[PDB]
């Protein structure tokens, strides 16, 4: 019974979205490649390389127009005539448009394929663009973090490979499941916020009680993710219960929405 | 053509031209170019980055304190290490001591990377090089199940668990959705494995890709989570509270519990799965303890990194060692300064870069990053790169030397700098390798070499994770709980003017953060990156970087088909978002 | 001393009097006493709860929807069955329907408890009587090796696996603190097992003791926790949004593969682990096939459970069969009638209750627990027993009867009770069960047979969660959520006067909850559990219950070391804690 | 090295204290029984019975006078002169008393030997009493909940083991670590309880959102323990996030304060 064909396409990156999807727990990454899915092209896992990467590239986007589902991690740099970021000799962008051409639909993993994140900070050296600006006749779901949640990744590709249908999403083409309420607003923390009850400077009293971290320059209140729910690495913790405020890493712009440290 | 001599090399660019673009089963972009002559043998190699972002640039004008968690996503594979370069260059310049639990926690966080890192890559990266997963469908179950429990204690080694795996991988082939296999190099002459050995192997990449995930829950307690954990400077932010009221809300018994129990799990999976599997690869490739060797027996380099004594950055603190051998003179281990202007260079001369004078090396506080895209002449144009011109500009990489001379960084060059040091485990640990294999010390210096290095790297650093566990809670029992210093938070607490250096031994190589302060704000900040050091393109002299050197004088069975090229590159474990931030 | 007969045994209390006080590896407090013949044969058994606590008095004047909470603490082995069947009871009484999503995840809860409960009593409870542990320390670890892998495909097989399992053993036992293990029956002739097979048992015994703790993360997403999981009265609390903003504060698609991980994780242990153990059990212990028959020849009894169709609790719904069987008539499976009160009825003459007339049974809806110890002319005193006076009243336990028939309940009931109805599934794993061990199917009806039938039922039910999964998706594709219906909720829209009737099969039998209703309150709550059928005291014709009936006839190597009447009392898992509520 | 002896005894109980140990996932409870404790008398666990357990019960408290630990799950009833509990033919309290004189310390697992719980509740038929009522001249560390958390259970013994001393507790004889603050003062869906947003009937919008359960009876409020923070199962839930209240079963009382379904 054959599995739903995948090309997972890498622009100018940091690759944590890919390391995010291989920490999944349930279904375990191993059992997606596996069983769920055909993950038929992605640079960091593949046998091929160069010219034979090429011949699998070209193969599978013909074979399969119309019915693949494209991956997309990174983003497209537009100075230098796209030679910030060359694949196989040309701009990374001719391999996006080629790619998001025979896709059935897009998946825009982490914040920096749904945004810019952090080489689109000021001032943007290589006019990083996120998916959107670039493809604008195809579906894309917008997957935001730095990087998302490995759960989240894989709860997304079951729903898609279960339910056959894309998640409904939110005015920015994120999904409700997941992104439909604020980190606040299911903050384990919040008692302390409500009572005036914060973490003043580091390793104070307050920070060995797990007061709030609001006068830290917790980003929280403005941010919409599932951290504070789900948690990260099979519900071991967040960066609120470690003790860190959130700094804001699904939200569009959060590198340049002021210091860390200043407050919401 | 043309044809000159350099580090003993004749570098050739007459002959058959082929292009490897994209390099896969590495972080980031690569192109590789070679010749190769009428015997088949590489006489030219040019190694290229493909990417730049300009972290150098972003991080102008932010606040000191925000610093590591921009410089934290250089890269999301060796996740951490820059941050802890961080937090260390931005305290030595201000001048900040933090806490001993804090140190012992940063020295937990990097050890606990070390592993991750080396386990991947060792099996999702470049294994394949070395198991031909095809042919694992011709093996027997039992003479599997005979040849691993001849080699290690694991306990998974039944006949039907082979056969289970066996019957998976077959299931998956046969609609012919083969995925990440397609088109790969199986039954090239070079996979030298019986199939029992290639069923074994494989079985063992699945349990690494399961497992893998455990052993980054450490870096979930102290640092929130992972990918890309949480970091101050001043310390760390995961609060100590093991015996109050409020426990609930910190770091307590039952989170260090938590801790134990993954070290404990990493340790056994490194030395009964990982560490029988590297000895395997060696004895059925004893040939390639021959090939690949570069630099390696010339030019190596080490910063050291895991300060056991905090805030002390000097040879009697630092567990792993640093220095420098130039020359092939491994009898006079050298001393490094990160400060020495006539030490650490980067040059841009065939770089996609701009300098006043492109004929001189500037050192990191003296460095500009004025990105300037120039491929000249590439038999296409500049938007259709058909041959690199290495005579002029061909990389996003910068060229860094020390000393005016070309090194190679990582596992292989950390081994061999304190094993000459007369490291007394090192020394004990490599003997008995190679002895094992019936190989002569002089076989490490290879592309085989680097592998056994890394293996024995990850099992030192479980090793030293229940230490560093050990040493924090020999501390809680003594009711030592600090974990931040705040007395220089305040940025009115700061020098007008101040610089420093952060520096660590990062899994694939020596890591150095140059930063410069100024009316609270970051005036420089310069990176220079391990991958920077092996991918580097050449310098004004012509002397070629670790990667082109490795690959020169190499036999090619098939050149159509990159297998010894691929070998030698992912040997190094590859980083291109790190190698040009 | 006196002599009479019951159902086909002589019931003779001359000779040598023995007590076992405490029975230990059960739950709760129970004392056994037999008479033994100069022969060294059982001919009178005495069968007493030790303890009592008084939940059908606690439970007058509640809230009938406060019930299921109260009542789930009557045990925290079977943790949630009568939390299932208080819901199921209160339901039936003010006429409520559960939505189709409730009705499935219920039966998932039961599914999972049946996976988690026989597994855990096959290991940490009974296993010691069939494994000699000390014995373990004398096998090869490569004999162990080959014999686990001529029984499983299961992966931890290796030579060095089972050596390093036994000099854990080795070192524990090396100080002399030999904890559970201290002054065991170690070496008794009854202990049949191979070195190596002893050895297989105990690493078996060691990773189910780890795996257990995974099974209840199933109960732990719908319920809350475990021990001791949350329900309402219904459906269930756990509300499901898989597509809308806010699903994040419900049971959506990540929690859902939480739970697809555990049900994969569980078969593959049963079937791999605890199933070949149960065969090689059978293999080397083939005698205990004729031992230990007990009323299971003549008598069994099973309510059924796991109703398909919701709110359906008939024979066309219900997954697990019901019927009665008396008189050794197999081929006339009867009818169960819950309201009849000419079917279950309770005794008390000779236990520690009081009634208007002590010579006949109540029905639950005609129920009385009014306390009254009073065990009369026992050797030594009311606060110091020696010997129990088994001609007058000796338990806590009351004895229930069904048409006046003394009954077994259990895996071994439930198994013969499916066979003989018919259902295919259940006839053909006997048979083939049987057939491997060259047994007749009457060599289920014995002790052996109630451990072999304890495992064939983790199986089926682990097989059943994985079907119950499968319909929850199937509703959700179908945009079918809803987990609870509420229009009867408010006391005020129930009936002024009502009564109804919960019952399932636990994991150890027939489990019922008797409820009436009357202004809002509980006016009467009656239980009758499993291990009441089981360990039952006489009625007022002498007539024996199962534990009793069980261990008659049983021959004794060594009186002073009861591991005969150990084997047979735990291979009905006894609950005491149950029986007696 | 020798391994500190526990001496562990049940009186009336459901045995759900013992379940809940077994769950520990860090340290396993293998591994605390193999290598952390001697576990040396245990009649959910032991292969001895009868003459043979009495032996063992005997030679431990003799040999090791003075030096165990004696854990206590469940408790004594002083109806019918204890014979509501009858262990080697004599009453539970006897047992109980003679276990507490040789004991350095005792472990009260459970709100049944903390402070009574089901069979405690009106109209008490058997007069169960808590074990600090009954055994007046020894250390009692008191650790409730029906049961308590797996992780706390193993946390509080390797607390003992590897600190050489019990620990801290309040004014009622509760470890600090875990009962020192409120589970509402914790609660994810405090944000909820701030803003007036509650689930009204189950299976609403609310709930399917949620939302907090106060209107549905939780006494969060008014309950110390870790479910909110440390959560249950290896972290995987607690009683609030699958959608019921808290019942209050760390508390003193908690069956007869009304019914679960009452507003705190
Ligand atoms: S820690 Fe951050 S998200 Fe949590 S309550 Fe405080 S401000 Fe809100
Ligand atoms: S659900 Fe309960 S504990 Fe949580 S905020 Fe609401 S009332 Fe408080
Ligand atoms: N290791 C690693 Fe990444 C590279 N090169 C860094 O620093
Ligand atoms: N199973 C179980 Fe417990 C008993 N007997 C109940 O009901
Ligand atoms: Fe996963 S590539 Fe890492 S930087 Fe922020 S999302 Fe980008
Ligand atoms: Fe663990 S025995 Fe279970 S009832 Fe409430 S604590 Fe008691
Ligand atoms: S920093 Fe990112 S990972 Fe979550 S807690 Fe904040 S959205
Ligand atoms: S009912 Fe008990 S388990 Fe925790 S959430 Fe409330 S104290
Ligand atoms: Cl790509
Ligand atoms: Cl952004
Ligand atoms: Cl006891
Ligand atoms: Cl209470
Ligand atoms: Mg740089
Ligand atoms: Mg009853
Ligand atoms: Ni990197
Ligand atoms: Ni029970």
């Amino acid at each position: 019974k054959p599995r739903i064909p995948v090309v997972w396409i890498h622009g100018l990156e940091c690759t944590c979205c890919t390391e995010s999807f291989i920490r999944s727990a349930h279904p375990l990454a191993k059992d997606v490649i596996l069983s769920l899915i055909s993950l038929d092209y992605d640079d960091t896992l593949m046998a091929a390389a160069g010219t034979q990467a090429e011949e699998v590239f070209e193969d599978i986007i013909t074979q399969y127009n119309g019915k693949y589902i494209l991956a997309v991690e990174g983003n497209p740099p537009l100075g230098e005539q796209g030679m910030f970021c060359i694949s196989s000799g040309r701009p990374f962008i001719e391999k996006l448009k080629r790619a998001a051409a025979g896709a059935s639909a897009i998946i825009a993993w982490g914040t920096c394929a749904s945004w810019g994140c952090v080489q689109a900070a000021r001032p943007n050296p290589t006019q990083a663009t996120p998916i959107d600006k670039v493809i604008t006749d195809k579906p894309i779901i917008k997957v935001p973090g730095c990087p998302p949640i490995p759960d989240v990744m894989s709860a997304i590709i079951t729903y898609m490979v279960t339910f056959d249908r894309l998640p409904d999403v939110d005015r920015m083409g994120r999904p409700l499941m997941f992104y439909g309420q604020r980190i606040h607003d299911k903050c384990y923390r919040r008692a302390h916020f409500d009572a005036g009850e914060f973490v003043q400077s580091w390793d104070d009293d307050a920070a060995r009680k797990g007061y709030c971290l609001y006068k830290m320059g917790c980003k929280g209140p403005t941010t919409y993710n599932a951290c504070s729910s789900t948690r990260w690495n099979d519900g071991v913790s967040f960066p609120i219960q470690s003790g860190h405020g959130c700094l804001g890493c699904a939200e569009n712009g959060f590198w340049d929405r002021g210091s860390f440290y200043s407050r919401v | 053509s043309t044809q000159y001599e350099t580090q003993g090399y004749t570098i050739n660019n007459a002959g058959r031209r082929l292009v490897v673009d994209p390099i896969t089963r590495i972080e980031g972009h690569m192109r590789c170019e070679v010749n190769i002559n009428d015997q088949n043998v590489i006489t030219n190699a040019v190694s290229c980055g493909t990417m730049f972002r300009g972290l150098e640039i972003i991080l102008q004008g932010r606040d000191p304190r925000d610093a590591w968690a921009f410089v934290e996503r250089i890269c999301g594979v060796c996740t951490g290490v820059h941050a802890l370069a961080s937090v260390y260059a931005i305290e030595d310049a201000i001048g900040i001591k933090v806490p001993d639990n804090a140190n012992i926690i940063r020295n937990i966080m990097l050890a606990t990377l070390w592993c991750h890192d080396h386990l991947v890559h060792f099996y999702q990266l470049a294994g394949m090089d070395w198991i031909d997963v095809l042919d694992a469908l011709k093996a027997d179950p039992r003479k599997t199940s005979e040849l691993a429990q001849s080699l290690s204690s694991w306990p998974k080694s039944s006949p039907g668990y082979f056969f289970d795996v066996q019957n998976r991988l077959k299931k998956f082939v046969e609609g012919g959705q083969l995925g990440i296999f397609r088109n790969g190099y199986w039954g090239h002459p070079q996979y030298k494995l019986p199939p029992e050995a290639n069923l074994m192997g494989f079985a063992h990449y699945l349990e690494a890709l399961d497992f893998q995930r455990e052993i980054v829950k450490i870096h979930a307690v102290f640092g929130g989570k992972n990918p890309h954990p949480n970091w101050i400077v001043g310390g760390m932010p995961c609060a100590i509270n093991i015996d109050e009221s409020g426990a609930v809300g910190a770091v307590n018994m039952e989170r260090l519990n938590l801790v134990q129990s993954i070290i404990t799990r990493t340790a056994d999976f490194i030395n009964n799965v990982m560490i029988p599997d590297a000895l395997a690869i060696g004895q059925f490739n004893k040939p390639w303890s021959e090939i690949g060797t570069g630099l390696s027996d010339k030019c190596v380099l080490s910063y050291g990194a895991f300060p056991d004594i905090a805030n002390d950055f000097g040879e009697k603190s630092l567990l792993m060692p640093g220095g420098a051998v130039i020359n092939g003179d491994f009898n006079n281990v050298l001393p490094v300064d990160l400060v020495d202007p006539q030490q650490v260079q980067e040059f841009v001369d065939h770089a996609w870069y701009r300098y006043p004078n492109d004929q001189v090396g500037r050192h990191p506080f003296d460095g500009i990053t004025d990105p300037w895209y120039n491929p000249g002449d590439v038999k296409g144009s500049d938007t259709n790169i058909q041959q690199l011109n290495e005579q002029e500009r061909y990389s996003w990489i910068k060229a860094p030397r020390w000393r005016g001379n070309a090194m190679e960084v990582g596992p292989l060059a950390r081994t061999l700098i304190a094993y000459h040091k007369g490291d007394a485990a090192t020394v004990e640990s490599v003997d008995r390798m190679m002895s094992a294999l019936n190989l002569p010390l002089s076989g490490i210096q290879s592309t085989l070499g680097r592998i056994l290095c890394r293996a024995h790297e990850a099992q030192w650093a479980a090793g030293k994770l229940q230490y560093f566990f050990d040493k924090l809670m020999t501390n809680l029992k003594n009711g030592n709980l600090a974990t931040a210093s705040t007395e220089k938070w305040e940025p009115a607490t700061w020098p007008t003017e101040c610089r420093g250096v952060g520096f660590t031994e990062a899994a694939r190589g020596a890591l150095g953060h140059w930063a410069a302060i100024r009316d609270g704000k970051i005036d420089l900040y310069q990176c220079v990156v391990p991958t920077t050091w092996n991918a580097s393109p050449r310098d004004p002299k012509g002397q070629i970087g670790a990667y082109e050197a490795a690959l020169m004088n190499t036999k090619m069975a098939i050149p159509e088909q990159p297998l010894e090229i691929l070998r030698t590159l992912h040997s190094f474990d590859p980083c291109l978002a790190c190698s040009t931030h």
